[PDB]
RNA sequence: AGCGGCACGCGAGCUGGGUUCAGAACGUCGUGAGACAGUUCGGUCUCUAUCCGCCACGGGCGCAGGAGGCUUGAGGGGGGCUC
RNA sequence: ACCGGAGCGCUGUCUCGGCGAGGGACCCGGUGAAAUUGAACUGGCCGUGAAGAUGCGGCCUACCCGUGGCAGGACGAAAAGA
RNA sequence: UCGGGGCUUAAGCCCAGCGCCGAAGCUGCGGGUCUGGGGGAUGACCCCAGGCGGUAGGGGAGCGUUCCCGAUGCCGAUGAAGGCCGACCCGCGAGGGCGGCUGGAGGUAAGGGAAGUGCGAAUGCCGGCAUGAGUAACGAUAAAGAGGGUGAGAAUCCCUCUCGC
RNA sequence: GGUGAAAAGAACCCCGGGAGGGGAGUGAAAUAGAGCCUGAAACCGUGGGCUUACAAGCAGUCACGGCCCCGCAAGGGGUUGU
């Protein structure tokens, strides 16, 4: 907002020497190299996108955590059902899990459930993979995972 | 502002020293013939009076 | 036992009252009273008033006797300052500082 | 840690001066003025021996000196460079000549001035008959 | 993201100002202390090398004044020992002149004969 | 009726006639604007001394007991002309 | 009310200063600024150092703190030299 | 005034001799670090030797502040951040850790990421407080004095008288 | 810009013209008491330990000693005489 007038003639003034208040060295004055809006994204090579994905899956699987489920007694969007299904599935909740599935009803279940994060098939991303301790994905979802890489 | 100007900010120590003789001195008083009040020498006083 | 009495926000220079204070520090009550009485200074009035109150507080609130107390200690403190302008030759504007005081007086029981 | 000495009683000394060269004598007087001679030396405390001299006027001096040697007394006032030849000092207070000698060989520090006190000088002889008087050459 | 100067400076300063505590005037109350420290720093290091030299001569005066009492120069004393082959009396422990003078005396006697 | 040092001593002591701003003119050079160890008339000289220094006057202690009165003179200073 | 020369009158312009009047300076009470300010425990001479020293070297001198007064120095202040 | 006191068959000058002083140079004992070399399933680390003043300047390795993932986690009223003090422990260091005091509510390990990332100086910008300094100045040299009254308190407000402009 | 969980914002007594204090009372907290959370630094001040009036200076550093304070001891801290 500041003007642009020169505050002093810079001569016989005894004062320092300045132009406008806009000067950065002027409490309230403009910023120097303050951050301007800009993109942080870029285009990582496609080959690498696939590599990391498979590698991550292979890792969690190597440890012995990639379970390929299919049976879902969870008829509707009710958490109780999933919590019971997971209980007999061997999922006591002592492990974070990336529940990958195509069914939006399975979603509703583990949706609110804290120790599990729901996810669509294509949503497979190394972040959420290495993010969780366990990995459980529908066979049909494994097929679409197989389409991208398999 | 003109010719006469202090060359250096006087040290706090040197400053205090100047005010050495600066200290005050207690006044002098004496008991009067009237009340026990303390009058200054060669003087009358309120709430006491005098003579002659 | 000791009794305090403070007079904050007193319009007067510290250095000025310090002189008066330094006179009665560690003096008998009655002795000090007479000093302030005939002492030629403005700071006298403000120190005498508060010191007088220090005795009242010492009595009506601390069971101390008027005939046996003195000035255990006392001192003035520099409060804020009322800055004012001042028209000077050729338009110079010098700020003037009408300071304030914080006279403190604490009495105390003598001996036994 | 090196020896840490303590209070020591002042060892007085009686020193002659007849025929003694000014400089040669002052040398020993100074070295003995401070406890520099005693192996228990300590520049810190300064505990030199009380030196007392007699027969000041007797002091010899080589060649042109009584006439050549000049002393300088400068007052703060202009032209106050007042200077005096050696012969005059022997006329007035002769003890001075040896004092300004030893004084010149004493350290510049404060304690050095404290040492200059330990140095007594006259010409008679006859010192203030106190007590100690260990003669020496 | 902005990063206020925060506490960083105040800690850096008081940190130093404590080290300079004990000095004089503003010299121990401000950045002036910093300047003073640099001098003191280079003083400690220089006076650290001096501290050896100080005692080197400190003993020598003791030594010389000692054997001069028996009747010989410091150079005369040392020469004898350097000849007799007795590194024993490191000039520091030559202080024997005060502690057990008899020992120091016999050390002189050795030097007397060792020369000739 | 000496010659010289001392920022050709001395303007936080004075003056400002000279030189060294703006106006003017003559001579003079330049087409000109302008220019001149050429001349001429005119032209703002900044109340407060902190430190050293100096001239004067006090306060505090010290002077191995307190006190009153009178003194010694190391040292320093002034003076010093001449018809 | 322009600049120069001379003369008369009249005078502290001067020889050459003296005395006095009042308004300030000085002491007490009341109020209370400024420029400046690296830090200070800030002596003289002879040398010395980027060539003009409180601060380095040698020597002399000098109890601690002020109040009044003078301006020689702090290459004093002021204005990033006209 | 030779740096000074001083110095005369020398404390001067020339010739020859032995001894000592004296640096952060050298040796001794200890520790750092970097480099080359040796032991070495043994990564590791031990041992030997040498380099290591340093401006512009190039290179290398760290500490610290702001924020994100880590976090629906952990620390936290039995006290977070910040503040004040320490002679203690760790690190060459920038720093970190512990103990007391204050404080009253936030803080964010290990390992990684991103920057408005460290100030003593710019006659730097803002604010606060010092120094001169109880100093100069209280703004026309027309001028004041006294009695009474009011009043917590009057040279300064009211009233009367006298004076002056 | 900020009292505190809440105004419960201090009734009443005392000194005082007032201001401001000292009690009492509220509150977990009053150096949270009102431009009041946290309260650093410059700067001002009182009390205490050590220190200084023959002294020469970038104010420090190195050594020795005295005095004061912590510790069973050796030792460590503060001050500064030379
Ligand atoms: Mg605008
Ligand atoms: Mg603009
Ligand atoms: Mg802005
Ligand atoms: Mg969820
Ligand atoms: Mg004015
Ligand atoms: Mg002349
Ligand atoms: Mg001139
Ligand atoms: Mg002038
Ligand atoms: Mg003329
Ligand atoms: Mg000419
Ligand atoms: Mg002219
Ligand atoms: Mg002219
Ligand atoms: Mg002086
Ligand atoms: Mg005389
Ligand atoms: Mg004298
Ligand atoms: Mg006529
Ligand atoms: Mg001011
Ligand atoms: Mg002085
Ligand atoms: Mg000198
Ligand atoms: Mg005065
Ligand atoms: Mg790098
Ligand atoms: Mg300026
Ligand atoms: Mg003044
Ligand atoms: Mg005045
Ligand atoms: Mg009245
Ligand atoms: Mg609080
Ligand atoms: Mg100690």
């Amino acid at each position: 907002a500041y003007s642009g007038r020169k505050i002093w003639p810079q001569k016989h003034t005894g004062r320092a020497r300045h132009g406008d208040i806009g000067a950065p060295i002027f409490v309230g004055g403009g910023v120097v190299f303050g951050p301007k809006p800009r993109d942080y994204s870029y285009t990582l090579p496609k080959k690498v996108r696939k590599k990391g994905l498979a590698m991550a899956v292979a890792d969690r699987a190597r440890e012995g955590k990639l379970l390929l489920v299919e049976a879902f007694a969870g008829v509707n969007g009710k958490t109780k059902e999933f919590l019971a299904w997971a209980k007999e599935a061997g999922l006591d909740g002592s492990e974070s899990v990336l529940l990958v599935t195509g069914n939006e009803l399975v979603r509703r279940a583990a949706r609110n459930l804290p120790w599990v994060v729901t996810l669509a098939p294509e949503g497979l991303n190394v972040y959420d993979i290495v993010r969780t301790e366990r990995l459980v994905m529908d066979l049909d979802a494994w097929e679409v995972f197989q389409n991208r890489i398999g | 502002a003109k010719h006469p100007v202090p060359k250096k900010k006087t040290s706090k120590a040197r400053r205090d020293a100047r005010r050495s003789h600066h200290a005050l001195t207690p006044p002098i008083l004496v008991p009067c013939p009237e009340c026990k009040a303390m009058k200054p020498p060669h003087t009358v006083c309120p709430e006491c009076g005098y003579y002659a | 036992m000791e009794a305090k009495a403070i007079a904050r926000y007193v319009r007067i220079s510290p250095r000025k009252v310090r002189l008066v204070v330094d006179l009665i520090r560690g003096k008998s009550l009655e002795e000090a009273r007479n000093i302030l009485r005939y002492t030629n200074k403005r700071g006298a009035y403000f120190v005498a008033k508060v010191l007088e109150s220090a005795a009242a507080n010492a009595v009506n609130n601390h069971d101390m006797l008027e005939d046996r107390l003195y000035v255990k200690a006392a001192y003035v403190d520099e409060g804020p300052a009322l800055k004012r302008v001042l028209p000077r030759a050729r338009g110079r504007a010098d700020i003037i500082k009408k300071r304030t005081s914080h006279i403190t007086v604490i009495l105390g029981e003598k001996h036994g | 840690k090196t020896y840490v000495p303590k209070q020591v009683e002042p060892r007085w000394v009686l020193i002659d001066a007849e025929g003694k060269t000014l400089g040669r004598l002052a040398t020993k007087i100074a070295t003995l003025l401070r406890g520099k001679h005693r192996p228990d030396w300590t520049p810190n405390v300064a505990m030199g021996d009380f030196v007392v001299v007699v027969n000041a006027d007797k002091i010899r001096v080589t060649g042109k000196k009584l006439e050549q040697k000049i002393y300088t007394r400068y007052s703060g006032y202009p032209g106050g460079l007042k200077k005096i030849p050696l012969e005059k000092m022997l006329a007035t207070h002769p003890e001075r000549v040896l004092e300004h000698a030893v004084k010149g060989m004493l350290p510049k520090g404060p304690l050095g001035r404290r040492l200059f006190k330990r140095l007594k000088v006259y010409a008679g002889p006859d010192h203030p008959h106190q007590a100690q008087r260990p003669e020496k050459l | 993201p902005r990063a206020k100067t925060g506490v960083v400076r105040r800690r850096k300063h008081k940190k130093i100002l404590k080290l300079a505590k004990g000095y004089w005037g503003l010299r121990s109350k401000s950045r002036k202390a910093r300047e003073t420290l640099f001098a003191a720093g280079n003083y400690a290091y220089a006076h650290r090398k001096r501290r050896k030299r100080d005692f080197r001569r400190l003993w020598i005066v003791r030594i010389n004044a000692a054997c001069r009492q028996h009747g010989l120069n410091y150079s005369t004393f040392i020469h004898g020992l350097k000849k007799a082959g007795i590194e024993v009396d490191r000039k520091n422990l030559a202080d024997l002149a005060v502690r057990e003078p008899q020992v120091f005396a016999e050390l002189v006697e050795r030097a007397k004969a060792a020369q000739g």
